């Protein structure tokens, strides 16, 4: 709980491809093409 | 407590630079946005 580190399957992936398409239309890195997701990721919770 | 959302914490190669992405996302939806992006990082 709280902070938990997480797996760096599909789903860890597929947040990585989100973060670069979102990226991409910023465009403050220029064209970035996805590569991968690597460890560690960490898993915040938050409440209220 | 609720869980309103998450946030994550990311180390992701895009044009094999590597990044530091956060990401929250909402509890329910999945709604996700993109906080932060920043690199390139060192590795871990």
């Amino acid at each position: 709980g709280e902070w938990e580190i997480i797996d760096i399957g599909p789903f860890t992936q597929n947040l990585g491809k989100f973060a670069v398409d979102e990226e991409n239309k910023i465009g403050q890195y220029g064209r970035l093409t996805f590569n991968k997701v690597i460890r560690p990721c960490m898993k915040k919770t938050i409440y209220e | 407590r609720e869980i309103k959302g998450y946030e994550y914490q990311l180390y992701v190669y895009a044009s094999d630079k590597l990044f530091r992405a956060d990401i929250s996302e909402d509890y329910k939806t999945r709604g996700r946005k993109l906080l932060r992006f920043n690199g390139p990082v060192p590795p871990p």
